[PDB]
């Protein structure tokens, strides 16, 4: 059936450019306009522009004039979007979407992540989060690991090799000054920590890093 | 040009309930389109040309509206309907609404608040993050204030929220105050203070270095 296959995640430095693609299949390519949509993390959809593959005309959201350039390639029935002079504002997921009759978007690509950072691949610093002296006043104790200063996404954080999952929270990473920070929490009965050992295992595939950190009282 | 407004941005409902969400336009439009989106997925065409259902959309969904006011309704909500819904119109331009996320309704629940001093490992690096977890609360609205020696501290704070939990429908949040090691060591008392509708008093969670 009809599919739009988008290119993989992009990582680029401020001021650079990126060109992402959207390969269409299953239909007469020139019969539908192709639209591009931006979505910043946890935010709304924003229309960037569209292109008519038959006559080649492109129309732009005025905000993206000078930022986005749309083209098509009929040798590969692919739609392209180039983003120039990248800034942190450009880190987002970008969707291509097929328009019908200039009205609705009936087929969407999977989206392409673009992340802008001056950082190269960088392994995380992994810090234990243990309560201060005297803090554990009741029946539970919450522990955590702070996973800081890594690039790019993603990391996984596992507690006691996955045995403690039902009380675990994984907090979405935040990008600051080109590096990511995330945290994870776990709660166990206070009668089991620190009398027993709790370890967070942090994996960061991009840097080939695995860190096991024991939580100390 | 035409501005689409979706309010509320978050809507609560329980399985079985009728649900109606609204999208209003700054000027009259001819059709409204709606997309459903879930975390990690692309938007999907859901309702188009105001009232037409895309293939594979359950009949419990319907669309209506005219002029400057349009709506998407679920006759009897299912759990799988919890998602974000975006309206979309085209006149001179394609424009989108800000989205309405339908969440699963549950009873209120006060957060469990935990605070953590900087680890010795971090301190050896010249840095100092103080971390507060506020876990398993409902509804999602919550305010966290950091205080250092009783005085509110606003710069250097970063906050992260989880998505609504699959199993208990609550929310959780992490808040981190990052200082230099020298600034951290200059003060004794660190406080994570939270306000949530489950109590008229702020939840105070502190540690004293001495």
């Amino acid at each position: 059936e009809v599919q739009l296959q988008q290119s993989g995640p992009e990582l680029e430095k401020p001021g650079a450019s990126v060109k992402i693609s959207c390969k269409a299949s299953g239909y007469s390519f020139t019969g539908y306009n192709m639209n591009w949509v931006k979505q910043s993390a946890g935010k709304r959809l924003e229309w960037i522009g569209n292109i008519d593959p038959y006559y080649g005309g492109a129309s732009y959201n005025q905000k993206f004039k000078g930022k986005a350039t749309l083209t098509v390639d009929k040798s590969s029935t692919t739609a392209y979007m180039q983003l120039q002079s990248l800034t942190s504002e450009d880190s987002a997921v970008y969707y291509c979407a097929r328009g019908g009759y200039g009205r609705y978007f009936d087929v969407w690509g999977a989206g392409t992540a673009v992340t802008v950072s001056v950082a190269k691949t960088t392994p995380p610093s992994v810090y234990p989060l243990a309560p201060g002296c005297g803090d554990t006043t009741g029946s539970s104790v919450t522990l955590g690991c702070l996973v800081k200063g890594y690039f790019p996404e993603s990391v996984t954080v596992t507690w006691n090799s996955g045995s403690l999952s039902s009380s675990v929270h994984t907090f979405p990473a935040l990008l600051q000054s080109g590096l990511y920070t995330m945290s994870s929490s776990v709660t166990v009965p206070s009668s089991t920590w620190p009398s027993q050992t709790v370890t967070c295992s942090v994996a960061h595939p991009a840097s080939s890093t695995t860190v096991d950190k024991k939580l100390e009282p | 040009q035409i501005v689409l407004t979706q309010s509320p941005a978050t809507m609560s409902a329980s399985p079985g309930m009728k649900v109606t969400m609204t999208c209003s336009a700054s000027s009259s439009i001819s059709y409204m389109h709606w997309y459903q989106q879930k975390p990690g997925t692309s938007p999907k065409r859901w309702i188009y040309d105001t009232s037409k259902l895309a293939s594979g959309v359950p009949a419990r969904f319907s669309g209506s509206g005219s002029g400057t006011s349009y709506s998407l309704t679920i006759s009897n909500m299912e759990s799988e309907d919890a998602a974000t819904y975006y309206c979309h119109q085209r006149s001179r331009y394609h424009t989108f609404g800000g989205g309405t996320r339908l969440e699963i309704k549950r009873a209120d629940a006060a957060p469990t608040v935990s605070i953590f001093p900087p680890s010795s490992e971090q301190l050896t690096s010249g840095g100092a993050s103080v971390v507060c977890f506020l876990n398993n609360f409902y509804p999602k609205d919550i305010n966290v204030k950091w205080k250092i020696d009783g005085s509110e501290r606003q710069n250097g704070v970063l906050n992260s929220w989880t998505d609504q939990d699959s199993k208990d429908s609550t929310y959780s949040m992490s808040s981190t105050l990052t200082l230099t090691k020298d600034e951290y060591e200059r003060h004794n008392s660190y406080t994570c203070e939270a306000t949530h509708k489950t109590s008229t008093s702020p939840i105070v969670k502190s540690f004293n270095r001495n």
